[PDB]
RNA sequence: CGCGGGGUGGAGCAGCCUGGUAGCUCGUCGGGCUCAUAACCCGAAGGUCGUCGGUUCAAAUCCGGCCCCCGCAACCA
RNA sequence: CUUUAAUGUUUGAUGUUCUAACGUUGACCCGUAAUCCGGGUUGCGGACAGUGUCUGGUGGGUAGUUUGACUGGGGCGGUC
RNA sequence: AAUUCCUUGUCGGGUAAGUUCCGACCUGCACGAAUGGCGUAAUGAUGGCCAGGCUGUCUCCACCCGAGACUCAGUGAAAUUGAACUCGCUGUGAAGAUGCAGUGUACCCGCGGCAAGACGGAAAGACCCCGUGAACCUUUACUAUAGCUUGACACUGAACA
RNA sequence: GCUCGCCGGAAGACCAAGGGUUCCUGUCCAACGUUAAUCGGGGCAGGGUGAGUCGACCCCUAAGGCGAGGCCGAAAGGCGUAGUCGAUGGGAAACAGGUUAAUAUUCCUGUACUUGGUGUUACUGCGAAGGGGGGACGGAGAAGGCUAUGUUGGCCGGGCGACGGUUGUCCCGGUUUAAGCGUGUAGGCUGGUUUUCCAGGCAAAUCCGGAAAAUCAAGGCUGAGGCGUGAUGACGAGGCACUACGGUGCUGAAGCAACAAAUGCCCUGCUUCCAGGAAAAGCCUCUAAGCAUCAGGUAACAUCAAAUCGUACCCCAAACCGACACAGGUGGUCAGGUAGAGAAUACCAAGGCGCUUGAGAGAACUCGGGUGAAGGAACUAGGCAAAAUGGUGCCGUAACUUCGGGAGAAGGCACGCUGAUAUGUAGGUGAGGUCCCUCGCGGAUGGAGCUGAAAUCAGUCGAAGAUACCAGCUGGCUGCAACUGUUUAUUAAAAACACAGCACUGUGCAAACACGAAAGUGGACGUAUACGGUGUGACGCCUGCCCGGUGCCGGAAGGUUAAU
RNA sequence: AGGACCGAACCGACUAAUGUCGAAAAAUUAGCGGAUGACUUGUGGCUGGGGGUGAAAGGCCAAUCAAACCGGGAGAUAGCU
RNA sequence: GCUUGAGUCUCGUAGAGGGGGGUAGAAUUCCAGGUGUAGCGGUGAAAUGCGUAGAGAUCUGGAGGAAUACCGGUGGCGAAGGCGGCCCCCUGGACGAAGACUGACGCUCAGGUGCGAAAGCGUGGGGAGCAAACAGGAUUAGAUACCCUGGUAGUCCACGCC
C-alpha cells in the first residue's frame, strides 16, 4: 500500500499560501473568513 | 524497399521495416532545429480535445522552408534527412551562395543535385516555378493556396497534384483525393512527386510501434457503458443503434461540408 | 382467462375496405395436334359465398351468437 | 369578361460585372529586439461569408418528470 | 457446441463402472458469414477430461519438534446486557416455551473442554411488496433546449442583361 | 565484562524529502513504555549546529504559471505578447590527518584552487537586448586499457603456545596515503595552413558558411590511469607511562612486488539500429549605434572581498506517512571473504542488535513443520494442499508448422577426493637482459615469476559426490482468445479490453472534430501514402441473399408549408 | 535484433492456509507473473463535480462514487417508524 | 594432321523479336452549358430500365482508361507460348556475299535450370468500354439457361507466385 499525505512542504505552500490564496479571487474571501472567525493559523506555513 | 524481418519474435513475424540507405548516417543540421514538445491533444483549458494521442518519443523540428522565395539562385542537394514529422524525407540543400536549407524530397532526387528556385528555371524534378510556366498537364507537388502562404497541398509522401488547364486566371488543379479546386496562377508549385513511396506500404508489426510513435488506444464504442458512449451496454454487447460520433453526430454517411466561404474553389467534389 | 385476422368450386386465392355486376391459374369431362404420354391450345359444367336471424328497393357485402385455425400463456424466490 | 400587346409605373426572383462595407489564420513595413495586436501600402475574395433578431425542421447530445388501482404475495391474465 | 429446451439425445473409443470428456450422425425449441464463419503453429498464474511420476489427500491415522492454549506473578480490554432464586419432558399458547399447568428429576459453588438452545451477538434485511419517495440509464413516453440547419429583416451598395 | 546466537545487497554505513531538538550531559520515577525500571526518544535543567570551495539563495532556461498594453466576455473573469517566475536540468573552485560528552569536504595544522573590485607597469583599439561555434544530449551491444578493491608472497613486530604434534613449506597483526601541479600515454576525433572574392547569416564583419587557387603532409583538440612531486610529512601494529580506573601524554618498524578484477572511469566514446533522440546562459569571438590625450581588453604582480539561510539527530524507521514505540510502504549512493555464473543463497568481516513481559507445565485442540509400515487419488465440486522433479557439459528428441520454432520436448551418461600426464597443462599476464631509435609513458625480442580451466588414466572412501542452502513436474486430446500486455486498489485478472492488420465514412486547410457563451487553442507549426469517427480483431481460405422498415446521401418538378 | 527465454533488486497480485474485535480499517507465510519493455520510478506541473480520467470496470477523482467533500438554501419533505 | 562438321571476324538485308520512356487519332462513357421535345432504348414480340426534375438526338469545350480501322497477306520474326499506330534508347536471333582463320572444338541428354497464353492468387494504383457471380424483366410444364437491360471481381500497370 502507500497511505495518503506524503510531506512536500513546496506543494503545501504551492496550492495552500498565503501568497497563493491573496492572488486570485475567491481565495481573498476564503482569507476574509478565516479572519472572519478569528483563528491564528490561516494557512499554515513554517 | 520492402525489407521484411524474419519471425524471430512473435509480433516480429508480420514486420515490414522499409529502411533507407540514402540518408546520412549521423545528427542533421543543428542551426535548423527547434525543440518540439507534444501537448498530447490538450488545449489551454487543459482538458482533451482530440482523443488517442499521449505518450511518444520525444521530437525536434526541423524549420523547413516551402515558400522558396530566392529567385534565379542555384542551390545543390547535399544529403537527404530522414524526418521525424513528415513522411517525406526532406534533403539538406545547399545554396550557392553560402546558406543551406530543408526542403521536401521529389522522386528520383539524388545527393549532390542542381535546382534552382523561380521562374528562370527549366524542367526538372524538384524546380519550383511559379505555376504559369509550367508544362499544363505535368505533376506537382506542395502547392501555395496563398501566394506567401509557404506550401499547402501534396505534402506527405508519394503525394502528386496534377495541373489540368490555366483557364483565365485560375488554375484547374486535381488532387489525389479527387476534389478539382481552381486556385488563381499565383501560387507556387514545386514539380515532381513526394518521394519516398513506399512509404504507406510500412507495416508496423507489433502494438507497441504505434504507442512509441505517439498514439494512445482506440477504446470501441460497443465496450464502453451508456454512460461514457451513445452506443454501449447491453448483456453480450447489444448493439442495435445508429453509428454516430461519441457526441451524438451520426457517422458513416453524413457531409459536414459546412463551409460557404470557399465553394466557390471547388469544382468538383470528392468522386 | 384475452386480443388481432380469416373461413369463398376438387387445391388455393379475387372481390369485402367505400352495398344493385361473382374472376383467375391448376384440376375434372372431352376433343384436337403427336405412332404414345406429358405439355400445350380451346369450350363447357362446377360457388347454399360456414350457418341462422335482423335490416333496406337488393345481403357475398353492414351487424350479432356458435364452431374451426395461427402467434403469445403454461411464472419468478 | 377573356385572350394579348407597346408604354408609363410599382416591387420581386435570377445572370454577370464593378468597389468603397466587410472578411483576409496572403506578402511586407512601422510601432518593436516582440509567432499577440493595431494601423498603413498592396494583393485576393466580395455585398457573399459571418453575427444579432424573428422563424420552420431536426434533435436523449442535455434537462425536468410521468409511467393507475384492486389483486387471497408480486407478476402475467382479467375487470373498473 | 461457452449455442441443443426436451435429454444422462444416438453410435463408437477410454474405465469393471463415464450425467463430464473425445470423434462423428443432423431431429439446429433458438449457429452463421466484420454485433464475422471455419481452421490455426506459437503463447497462456485460462476452462474440462486422461495417463505416468510422486506423495498422508484417503483406506485409518500414529509419533515427534516448536509457537499459543494450562498454572503462577505484574498490566488489563472487548462486542453484549430490562430484571433473574436461569432443569428436562407432555400439552396449551401471537401457532417450536428456562419462566403457565401437569410432572419427573435435581446437594451449593468453580475450572478445563465441546458448540444443541437462549428463534444467540454484529448489519433500523441487500431478498419480495408497499410509498401517488429518490436516483441514474434507454427510446418511435410527454414537453422544452444546446448545437446544427432553412429562409426573411438588418450591417448591405451601385450598374446593365 | 565473559560466552551463545541473528542480519550481513542488512535488521550495516551516509544523504534528499519530511519531521522539529526526538542529538549529548546531569538528575528524577507518579503520569508515557501494553511487565518492573536507579533505563530511555518520558518530566525538569544546561550545552551543541562554526564554511569563498557542500546544498540553496544567485546566472540561465524546459513542462507550465503570472502577465502592462492587446483580443474577448453580463460582472466576476478567460487566454495570451513583450517580459518575468519556475528544477528533477545546465553553470566557477578542496582533499587528507588530528580533536569533542554532542559538530566538522566548515574547527586546527599541512598542502592547493576559483570568480570579481581598486591600484602598479608594459602593450594593444574596444564596444550590444544583434550574428556564429560550443554548451548539446537516443536505445541497445561487443571490445581494449586502468582503478577502487581482494589475495598470496616478501619484509617488519610478536609467539612457538594450558590434551598429542608445532623453530618450521608454522601461526597471528600491519603492509595505509588524497586534492592540486608537472608529464601529458593507451584511445578517439579531424586533413592543417596561406591568398582572393561573395545576390548569405533583418545591417555590418576579419567570426561562420561557400567557390576556386597554394604548399606540405601533419598540426591541433581531447584524454581515465601510471609515473614524479605532494611527503627527510601525516598516519601507523606493538611498546613506553599515569588511572578520576572512562581514557590521556609520548615514541614509533615495514610501508613494496605480483596476479586477479568491477555495473566505476577513458565513454557527455566506437559499431549498429530505428521509434530519429531539450532549451537558454556561462565561455570563445566578430562587428552595429559609436567612443579613441580617453574609456576598456590582454599579461604579470600586490592587496582586499567572497555576503545570507541550512549544517544538531532520525533518514527502507519506536523520530516520515499509517490515531499506537504497528510483521506495511519510502527515491539515491558506498557495498568485503569463501563456494557459486550471480546484487541468488548459506556461512562470516566492518558494524549493529537479541525484536520492552517472563518463570514453570508439555493436557485436548489450533497453528508452523519433520517422519512413516502396505497401497497410491480409492480423497473430492476438482490432484486444492503437501510431496516429487530441480545443476553443468554432452548424447539424443516426435505430431505439427507461419519453417522462428515445437525444445531445456521426453528419455539418459559422467560428477567427491588424491596423484600422475605436467616438482599444477592449454590459455592469460609478464620483469631483467639484448637490439634499434624520428629518445619517449617507445617498438620488437626475450622468458623468470605469478595466476589458473579442463580432458584422460589409476587408486580409494561412503548407502549417497549438482551429497546442504539454491534449484522446472512431464506428456496426450481439445474449447476460447492470436501473442507481450491491461482490468473491477479493498471478494471476479478471464473467454473481458487493448492489439498490429483490415473496412466504411467524414475532411481541400480559418479542414472535419473537440474544449470554450467569446477570444484563443488542440488537431498540426501535420495537410489525402495526412488527421478524426465507427465496426471487427494476427495469419490462411472466404466473407452469400434482402433497400420493404429505420437512418444517411443524391434529385428535386409538384402538393403541404413559418416569419415577412 | 528481439513488446526473446531462465531468473534477483524492482513492480504487480493467481492459489491455499493463518488472520477477520488481526501485527495490519486487504497484510504476512510458502510457491507464482513480468523483468530492455506497451517497463518501472523520484522530483514537479496541467485536466475538477453533471465535470475530470479511463488499454473502458459505470472502475478511479485523499480509506468516501450510476455522479466527491465542505458551507448555504434548510428546522427541506415524509399519507412513514 | 587435314577438311567437306561446327564456330568466328570484315560489309550489308528484312522484320508485330524483347524491354523501357513519351506521343497520336477516331470511337465509347461521363461532367457542364446552349438549342429543342414526347418518346429513347430493345426484341421474334414485349417488358424491366431511361424520360415532362426535361432524356435520346445535336453542337462546343474538357477529363479520362483501354485497344490500335485501312495497310494485312495459307504474309513476317521467334524455341514454343506468343507478338502488329508512330518515334527514341538499350539489345537478341536468323540470312546473304567474296575470302580468311581455329582445326572434330561435335549430336542428344535421365537429374538439373530457365522461359512459359488465359484464368486465378498477394501488395499498391488505375477503372472507359466489356463483363463471371448476382438482380430484374421475358421465354418456359419449371429456367437459378439461350435474349435484353444494369452490374462487382477481373480485364490494364509496376514487383512476385502459380
Ligand atoms: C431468493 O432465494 C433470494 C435471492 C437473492 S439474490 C440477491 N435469496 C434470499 O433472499
Amino acid at each position: 500500500m502507500k497511505r495518503t499525505f506524503q510531506p512536500s512542504v513546496l506543494k503545501r505552500n504551492r496550492s495552500h499560501g498565503f501568497r497563493a490564496r491573496m492572488a486570485t479571487k475567491n481565495g481573498r474571501q476564503v482569507l476574509a473568513r478565516r479572519r472572519a472567525k478569528g483563528r491564528a493559523r490561516l494557512t499554515v506555513s513554517k | 524497399a520492402v525489407v521484411k524481418c524474419k519471425p524471430t519474435s512473435p509480433g516480429r513475424r508480420h514486420v515490414v521495416k522499409v529502411v533507407n540507405p540514402e540518408l546520412h548516417k549521423g545528427k542533421p543540421f543543428a542551426p535548423l532545429l527547434e525543440k518540439n514538445s507534444k501537448s498530447g491533444g490538450r488545449n489551454n483549458n487543459g482538458r482533451i480535445t482530440t482523443r488517442h494521442i499521449g505518450g511518444g518519443h520525444k521530437q525536434a523540428y526541423r524549420i523547413v522552408d516551402f515558400k522558396r522565395n530566392k529567385d534565379g539562385i542555384p542551390a545543390v542537394v547535399e544529403r537527404l534527412e530522414y524526418d521525424p514529422n513528415r513522411s517525406a524525407n526532406i534533403a539538406l540543400v545547399l545554396y550557392k551562395d553560402g546558406e543551406r536549407r530543408y526542403i521536401l524530397a521529389p522522386k528520383g532526387l539524388k545527393a549532390g543535385d542542381q535546382i534552382q528556385s523561380g521562374v528562370d528555371a527549366a524542367i526538372k524534378p524538384g524546380n519550383t516555378l511559379p505555376m504559369r510556366n509550367i508544362p499544363v498537364g505535368s505533376t506537382v507537388h506542395n502547392v501555395e493556396m496563398k501566394p506567401g502562404k509557404g506550401g499547402q497541398l501534396a505534402r506527405s509522401a508519394g503525394t502528386y497534384v496534377q495541373i489540368v488547364a490555366r483557364d483565365g486566371a485560375y488554375v484547374t488543379l486535381r488532387l489525389r483525393s479527387g476534389e478539382m479546386r481552381k486556385v488563381e496562377a499565383d501560387c507556387r508549385a514545386t514539380l515532381g512527386e513526394v518521394g519516398n513511396a513506399e512509404h504507406m506500404l510500412r507495416v508496423l508489426g507489433k502494438a507497441g510501434a504505434a504507442r512509441w510513435r505517439g498514439v494512445r488506444p482506440t477504446v470501441r464504442g460497443t465496450a464502453m457503458n451508456p454512460v461514457d458512449h451513445p452506443h454501449g451496454g447491453g448483456e453480450g454487447r447489444n448493439f442495435g443503434k445508429h453509428p454516430v460520433t461519441p457526441w451524438g453526430v451520426q457517422t458513416k454517411g453524413k457531409k459536414t461540408r459546412s463551409n460557404k466561404r470557399t465553394d466557390k474553389f471547388i469544382v468538383r467534389r470528392r468522386s
